[PDB]
């Protein structure tokens, strides 16, 4: 810990301590395009594609 | 034909696949596409007697033919176009300077002048902006040119013309049709123009696509195409087959006049499968790509045709 730097007791974190949470949402829509056209939601198949 | 048959002794020829030509010695003849091709010093020759006969392909004055034509002047120039005018009279000035450069005025003067429209005054009288009292100037104009412009109606020697008959006839527009007409004009506004590009010059199109062919309204029409076209989204399809089964039964050589080849096949398509009671009547086909003498021979076909 000899510049900012710190230590912290392992035993410690394994019961618990600063232990955080991280969620991340991910988003997409269907294009706007209609006019004989789209951009729908699917399992992409290997030989379609 | 014509010159080998009443006047053999005229040296005419051919400027399509050609030789000699100007190396010999009187008459010439070449396509408007060979006269562009032929830019060298043919141009040059100062054709004494230069007569055009398609006119009408030289209406637009910026359109490379025309101008190609113009550059070749001969003091005696003359043009044979099959119609008068029929979109703008800059295509009656641009035939004009062709023949007579110098008895008519500039573009400008022309346009900003010469235009029956409010330009020359369409309401000449005074009257409301209007132009419908629009005379004395582009009569004026009239009077001018027909010293230099011959027509003969047909009825003045071919008066043995049947009657025409101008029948427009009427459609409704289906719900799916008119949902999707109204679900366009909702969102063609993005620019409200966008220079037009399928918004208002040729949302056109689309609006077009819409009436005629709602069912196979895409370019990929294979995905529709098993199940599709279907005469039920557009009621012009019935009207046509309401009108083709009566003439049918009436025993009439009826002729179909079309929009771009896809809208033909889809008619084709249409009449040969998709209702049995077109199916019945025998069809013929026709279209920018098919062969100059196949093209003949269905053309004959048609003159004394067994078909519907």
């Amino acid at each position: 810990n000899q510049e900012d730097s710190m230590i912290m007791n392992q035993s410690s974190i394994d019961r618990g301590l600063f232990r955080s949470l991280f969620f991340r949402s991910y988003m997409d829509q269907e294009k706007k395009y209609g006019m004989s056209i789209t951009e729908t939601f699917e399992k992409p198949q290997r030989t379609n594609t | 034909n014509e010159f080998q048959h009443w006047w053999p002794p005229l040296r005419t020829v051919i400027l399509h696949s050609m030789g000699s030509g100007m190396a010999s010695d009187h008459i010439l003849i070449t396509t408007y596409v060979g006269l562009r091709i032929h830019s060298d010093k043919l141009l040059k020759v100062k054709w004494q007697y230069a007569v055009l006969d398609e006119g009408h392909k030289i209406r637009n004055p910026d359109s490379e033919i025309s101008l190609t034509c113009k550059k070749l002047k001969t003091h005696n120039r003359i043009i044979l176009s099959g119609t008068p005018i029929q979109n703008n009279l800059t295509e009656l000035w641009s035939l004009f300077d062709f023949i007579f450069p110098g008895k008519l005025g500039t573009l400008p003067v022309f346009q900003q002048q010469f235009v029956i429209p409010i330009n020359i005054g369409g309401y000449a009288n005074a009257t409301n902006i209007q132009v419908q009292t629009g005379y004395k100037c582009a009569v004026a104009l009239r009077d001018l040119i027909s010293p230099y412009l011959l027509r003969r109606v047909k009825a003045d020697v071919a008066k043995d013309l049947p009657q025409k008959k101008e029948m427009v006839l009427f459609c409704k527009l289906t719900k799916y049709q008119r949902s999707k007409y109204l679900e366009f004009l909702h969102s063609s506004d993005l620019n409200q123009i966008q220079n037009g590009k399928r918004n208002v010059l040729f949302g056109i199109d689309i609006l077009r696509k819409i009436c005629n062919h709602p069912d196979l309204l895409d370019r990929d029409t294979k995905r529709h195409n098993p199940d599709y076209g279907d005469p039920k989204r557009s009621g012009k399809m019935q009207v046509v087959k309401q009108l083709l089964l009566l003439w049918h039964k009436q025993g009439y050589k009826a002729l179909l006049f079309t929009q771009s080849r896809q809208m033909l096949d889809i008619l084709e398509e249409f009449i040969s499968t998709k209702d049995p009671d077109l199916s019945h009547l025998n069809y013929l086909r026709m279209d920018g790509t098919t062969n100059i003498k196949g093209r003949q021979s269905l053309v004959d076909r048609f003159n004394n045709e067994s078909f519907d």
